[PDB]
């Protein structure tokens, strides 16, 4: 179709028009004080939120070349958000900054190319500047602190994030659903547990809970469909002759074979369980493969070679206890061996790198949980759909934030690191005259968040980040209360990767748009 | 460019209606080999219609046709609100002609003239293997696949009624990955909604499309409302012929809009329409252009065809005056000679009446076998 | 698609804008003074109603602003009606009200987040007090008056609603079904039923009703299909000597088996009957295994491992009498263990607690009044369909509403429980100034009810209002008759449940609603 | 569909027109010192070409009679083409100049039909005189 095509200040000026609707749309949520945002949906109720990312995900405006500067701006929020998931507005806010201040510079009469430079080397210095503040994060006490930060300054969330990390550990998976009550709760499993339960009611020996407790059983692994008994005479025989219980994995067993294991468990000769397969695909036989390395059992496969008629006690794992109840089985502290349990978990690790969807990164930290570690859910409540939306968003993102912080650790919050790590490097200084001009844009820029975190309070920002540079160390501002004080004291960390993540991402993208020289696009 | 194609199940209303139709055509075709047949069928809750106009010497009794071929999709209960035995189906079908003696002369078979006037197209191109667009055929795959895996049993759980949904993006007009894939489909109570994508996505959306065309930034969606049990003819009214363009095309390509189910082949308005894209998977199965159409012009009461143009894009590796010369030398486009060389008269059109009309090598239609002849000639 | 996008004031006044539109809409229909609303239906004839959901259902503006506030508003009436089937127009009044207040205390500069956690909090006090305030609702007399409160002041379906559940008991099911004649009718079903008729015409030997009456007789529960008379020859020739009738149960009996069963009974050999297995799936077995233990029978089944030619007298159930009709099925009187029925009906319960859907629950209910109760159908009469729909409407309304008070209790009605509520909760303190204004907001929103109540009946709300507020205890006004009184005196009774849920719902939402600052949206 | 019809010098001075339009498009590029002429094609590049069928197989005009000219001229050309391979420019100048002066003659007064005779029986003459003018090569 044909093209419509702008020349220097009127295609700057258009991009940053586009540029300052999506930021001033995004920056209403920054802060403790913070306002929260509702967005239109055709199918459906508005959905009010205050992440910055959902906001930007949603703009697109009516002029051409407004929009080709918010969809330039909004991948600052989406890589942001794929990468740490959180520190969205915060990008958001410094990459606007960055265009601004560098389309000021251009303007003035200097090429883009050594401001981008510029710019690069300053963030460049940054990032090692902000390493050298980090401080570790490992008690319980900082987790909770930064998962309430990450929460609209919410201590419940934050301290049952920390108890249930603390409950399952570092090598572990925690998720977040939607509840049905009007308070959230915990949920933790202990082990390994699959949704599959028991083939028919005749099996629970124990109607009281209405599930069934097998004492030191047997398992036995299949992955064949089974209609016909003949090809577990020997098995059945041998286990029924020491008198201790069978368990029965299988991809599904007909009716043939339940009559005469239930008949069997009736008349009290020999007492068995039967459940499903859990999973399906490839995904079956690794979980049947994973359980097997666990209770110390060896898989039997018809396509290997290996049939089901030869097997012995040799091929049967064992366990200290099972229950199986209508939905879930559980298999309580295996008798495998550990070497093959690390290498497992090992390959699993390995094999989560390759992929590429998170689905699937999501489903191999599962299963490396389930196999070595524990697994919880915590279940939000709220009254209504809407709170339970903003609820669940809210916890996901003080889950995202504690992640981080235990990962790489803790800075002083407020927007104070960028501040200290912009006086430390006053001294940086490029090849010429606008390198340093770029340099010094950076600088400047790095000062945006807190001022807007102020602005939002209905304060002025001007008076307070003069108060806050003439302090030292972790002195800060705290928007609850506003008033001055150390910030580590009063509880407001930020993790290091999110701010460094932010920066990097903000600068990467508004170095290349402070560039642009002309637009090509459609005619209206 | 971002172009959507949507395909349904055989379960929904006016495929069941669409089935209806054609299986009457085969049994007509079996027991009358020169029939004439112009039906149509309309389904609702409990209540089965049937009209148009057959003029045959046989004799054949819907019923029991119409029992077996709704057993076959899988209406066999009333939790859906529709039973083949325990619904009721009505006639509503002429089936004598007052021009059964008045018009029995004829001149000559091989200079018939077409009974309707307007112009039928065709189209093909080389983007998937089956000389197909891929979006419409990749959405009829993925229903298939679905009937396949309700029908072996290992998800009985699923019912007939099924909707996908296939999103295409184009750079420099070629395929370089998937971008949304939808999949409505309708299940029972008992399954939980958590336990029912991951069946879906794993063993229908997973095992059909390509694994080298998916990329971290492909997007599935699965029930988008939350809960598709209510489903059936109940839902929705059924009638026949209204989503030709799914069933052709999906978009694609500009169609005349006849409608093909429930019409005999002596009609042009949908054996033309066959042959055209025979023609057109001919000529482009030879190499001769990466994509072409035929169009076919046919007059009510006129024998010889009144026009014949070839459209190619500007994909040609020969002038179109040489493309036009082929076909009308080496295909007939006689009303009567595409019906003898294309050996239509044969009850065939029970498959044909679900999944899409084209794509499937097994079609008389769909053969390839003229495609090394016209290259030798244009070389 | 280009959006528009909004900040602040202009958002905010057109999201009051909508919601002022939806309240407006739905509030003339309040007390025993509302009127009708009527509701254009595109297939058929219009519809008069009165009910709050049923009209809020309807809205939705032109313009996108207003209806995406119309769309949030709408989910206070939505959840309330789910929820507890009543008390949807006063939690949309009590949205709108906070809304009001809560937005002008915006506009006066408070910050929202305050106003939102100090709106929580008197609503955690409130729902608290209402929970002290309660008292309980067991008689008769007191279900009769909250059934015709709720069904706008009808004597007539409250003491329906009474009798029909004083006959049932405490655990059964009460529907509401069209009638055929001009005044009500209740229909109480005793013993156990199930949907489903003989299979041949020519079992009929009572031609007077057009049905069977058996007298004693054995009832054989076979879950498999019979196709073959081959293993019908023991038991029946074993009845045949009994000489009592007997009763066959399977899920399918084909043609060839009913003609010797018919010509048998022609003959006067043996008097028996089939009819299908009621249901499908898993519960048509677990209702089957109920029917065997009512009945005291053995069910004989071919995946238990049992054989139905080695059936013997012991596993056939018996009754005093069995009824079947064209399209109904009753066992009168089933011999049985009472321990037995305590036990299942124990088991069903317990079950019951561990349902996650209402959908999967109510036929729970329904098995366990069929096997320990009973349940009722009470006919509604009116000349005119619409009439019918409307008494349908308030029939339901009543029983939603007496079936509420049964369970929690009641309180006094016409809007004075929240009086008192409020009036108890002056003392309630915030952390800053911001949480107590939020808190005042919500108790001066706490009596908007009472006031909508007094404008409807034609009087000035705020003298009603303030001498209401001057008295104590159930000290209230009656609007019917327009006259100061004891509530409880006067039998003007409401739920807690209701009050309780709608307060908690239209604080949810419009505490929600309150901090919104921009609002994005599609252009015209 | 309806009809338009048109009678006698309005309809000439129309197909003048469009037999003017058409040769005044193509008559640019004869001879050694001719300029060339730009084709626009709706899928690929423009093509430029020296050709006088080439230009004469693409020229359609909007009204409707000078549309009719054009088609009666490009005949000239596309016979010229498909008989030696050469002369389509010249075909076409030749067959432009006749129509012209045959059209003023025949607004002069004067029989078409005879003229159609003269023009046939001098070019029959010519003919043969080319024949006799023609040298082996
Ligand atoms: N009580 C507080 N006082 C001062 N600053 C705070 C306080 N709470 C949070 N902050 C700062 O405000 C920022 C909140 O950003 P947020 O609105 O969560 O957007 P995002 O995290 O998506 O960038 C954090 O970076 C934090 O440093
Ligand atoms: N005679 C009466 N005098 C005073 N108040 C009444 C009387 N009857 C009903 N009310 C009050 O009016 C309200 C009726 O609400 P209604 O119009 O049924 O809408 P909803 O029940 O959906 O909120 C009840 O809460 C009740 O307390
Ligand atoms: F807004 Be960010 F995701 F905290
Ligand atoms: F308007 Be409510 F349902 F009584
Ligand atoms: F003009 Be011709 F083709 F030389
Ligand atoms: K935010
Ligand atoms: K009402
Ligand atoms: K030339
Ligand atoms: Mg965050
Ligand atoms: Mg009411």
């Amino acid at each position: 179709a044909a093209k419509d095509v702008k020349f220097g200040n009127d295609a700057r000026v258009k991009m940053l028009r586009g540029v300052n609707v999506l930021a001033d749309a995004v920056k209403v949520t920054l802060g403790p004080k913070g306002r929260n945002v509702v967005l239109d949906k055709s199918f459906g109720a508005p959905t009010i939120t205050k992440d910055g990312v959902s906001v930007a995900r949603e703009i697109e405006l009516e002029d051409k070349f407004e929009n080709m500067g918010a969809q330039m701006v909004k991948e600052v929020a989406s890589k942001a958000n794929d990468a740490a998931g959180d520190g969205t507005t915060t990008a958001t806010v410094l990459a606007q900054a960055i265009i601004t201040e560098g389309l000021k510079a251009v303007a003035a009469g200097m090429n883009p190319m050594d401001l981008k430079r510029g710019i690069d080397k300053a963030v460049t210095a940054a990032v090692e500047e902000l390493k050298a503040l980090s401080v570790p994060c490992s008690d319980s006490k900082a987790i909770a602190q930064v998962g309430t930060i990450s929460a609209n300054s919410d201590e419940t969330v934050g301290k049952l994030i920390a108890e249930a990390m603390d409950k399952v550990g570092k090598e572990g998976v925690i998720t977040v659903e939607d509840g049905t009550g009007l308070q959230d709760e915990l949920d933790v499993v202990e082990g390994m547990q699959f949704d599959r339960g028991y083939l028919s009611p005749y099996f629970i020996n124990k109607p009281e809970t209405g599930a069934v407790e097998l004492e030191s059983p047997f398992i036995l692994l299949a992955d064949k469909k089974i209609s016909n008994i003949r090809e577990m005479l020997p098995v059945l025989e041998a286990v029924a002759k020491a008198g201790k219980p069978l368990l029965i994995i299988a991809e599904d067993v007909e009716g043939e074979a339940l009559a005469t294991l239930v008949v069997n468990t009736m008349r009290g000769i020999v007492k068995v369980a039967a459940v499903k397969a859990p999973g399906f695909g490839d995904r079956r036989k690794a979980m049947l493969q994973d359980i097997a390395t666990l209770t110390g059992g060896t898989v039997i496969s018809e396509e290997i070679g290996m049939e089901l008629e030869k097997a012995t006690l040799e091929d049967l794992g064992q366990a200290k206890r099972v229950v199986i109840n209508k939905d879930t089985t559980t298999i309580i502290d295996g008798v495998g061996e550990e070497a093959a349990i690390q290498g497992r978990v090992a390959q699993i690790r390995q094999q989560i790198e390759e992929a590429t969807s998170d689905y699937d990164r999501e489903k191999l930290q599962e299963r490396v949980a389930k196999l070595a570690g524990g697994v919880a859910v915590i279940k939000v409540g709220a009254a209504t759909e809407v709170e339970m939306k903003e609820k669940k968003a809210r916890v996901e993102d003080a889950l995202h934030a504690t992640r981080a912080a235990v990962e790489e650790g803790v800075v002083a919050g407020g927007g104070v690191a960028l501040i200290r790590v912009a006086s430390k490097l006053a001294d940086l200084r490029g090849q010429n005259e606008d390198q340093n001009v770029g340099i010094k844009v950076a600088l400047r820029a790095m000062e945006a968040p807190l001022r807007q975190i102020v602005l939002n309070c209905g304060e002025e920002p001007s008076v307070v980040a003069n108060t806050v540079k003439g302090g030292d160390g972790n002195y800060g501002y705290n928007a609850a209360t506003e008033e001055y004080g150390n910030m580590i004291d009063m509880g407001i960390l930020d993790p290091t990767k999110v701010t460094r993540s932010a920066l990097q991402y903000a600068a990467s993208v508004a170095g290349l748009m402070i560039t642009t020289e002309c637009m090509v696009t459609d005619l209206p | 460019h971002l172009f959507t194609s949507e395909s349904v199940s055989e379960g929904h209303p006016d495929k069941i209606a669409d089935q209806i139709s054609d299986a009457v055509l085969d049994a007509i075709l079996e027991q009358d080999p020169k029939a004439r047949v112009a039906c149509e069928t309309y389904v609702k809750t409990g209540m089965v219609l049937v009209g148009g106009e057959i003029t045959t010497s046989a004799w054949v009794d819907i019923e029991e046709i119409t029992r077996n071929t709704v057993r076959e999709i899988g209406y066999v209960h009333s939790d859906m609100g529709f039973d083949a035995n325990s619904c009721a189906v009505l006639s509503a079908i002429g089936k004598q002609s007052p021009d059964i003696n008045q018009g029995v002369d004829r001149a000559d078979p091989l200079e018939q003239g077409a009974g309707d006037q307007g112009l039928m197209f065709g189209y093909a191109t080389n983007e998937t293997d089956v000389l197909m667009p891929a979006p419409i055929t990749y959405a009829h795959r993925l229903v298939q696949r679905q009937a396949e895996v309700r029908k072996n049993g290992t998800l009985p759980w699923l019912r007939p009624d099924a909707k996908s949904q296939v999103t295409f993006q184009y750079d420099d007009g070629k395929i370089v990955g998937i971008d949304a894939v939808v999949l409505s489909t309708q299940h029972s109570e008992e399954i939980d909604q958590k336990s029912l994508q991951e069946a879906v996505m794993e063993e229908i959306i997973k095992p059909i499309l390509p694994a080298e065309w998916l990329t971290s930034a492909t997007k599935f969606f699965i029930n988008p409302t939350g809960r598709f049990v209510i489903g059936g003819p109940m839902g929705d009214c059924g009638l026949t012929g209204r989503k030709i363009i799914v069933d052709t095309y999906g978009g694609m390509a500009r169609h005349g809009g006849g409608a093909f189910s429930g019409k005999d082949p002596s009609k042009v308005d949908r054996s033309a329409a066959y042959a055209a894209r025979y023609v057109a998977k001919n000529i482009v199965a030879a190499g001769l252009a990466d994509r072409c159409e035929i169009q076919v012009s046919y007059a009510i009461g006129v024998a010889e065809p009144t026009s014949i143009m070839v459209e190619t894009f500007g994909t040609e590796k020969v002038p179109s005056e040489q493309l036009t010369l082929l076909v009308r030398e080496f295909f007939d486009l006689r009303p009567y000679g595409l019906i003898q060389m294309l050996d239509l008269l044969h009850p065939i059109y029970k498959e044909t009446a679900a999944y899409g009309h084209f794509g499937r090598e097994h079609f008389p239609w769909e053969k390839t076998d003229k495609a090394q002849l016209l290259r030798d000639a244009a070389g």
